[PDB]
């Protein structure tokens, strides 16, 4: 369980637009730890592993 | 993933 920290706004490609605030479910990571597949009420799809973080 | 690098934290 992870919290979004900063508003990302979706590039395609199966990227995820995700909000500050946003909880989300994370299920893995690319191969250099850059992009993070996550889930949210919005969808699946990647989103940059720095703008998430572990939450409680 | 995307083959493309994501955003630098603001």
């Amino acid at each position: 369980l992870f919290v979004a920290l900063y508003d990302f706004v979706a590039s395609g490609d199966n990227t995820l637009s995700i909000t500050k605030g946003e909880k989300l479910r994370v299920l893995g990571y690319n191969h250099n730890g850059e992009w993070c597949e996550a889930q949210t009420k919005n969808g699946q799809g990647w989103v940059p592993s720095a703008y998430i973080t572990p939450v409680n | 993933a995307p083959t493309y690098s994501p955003p630098l934290p603001p």
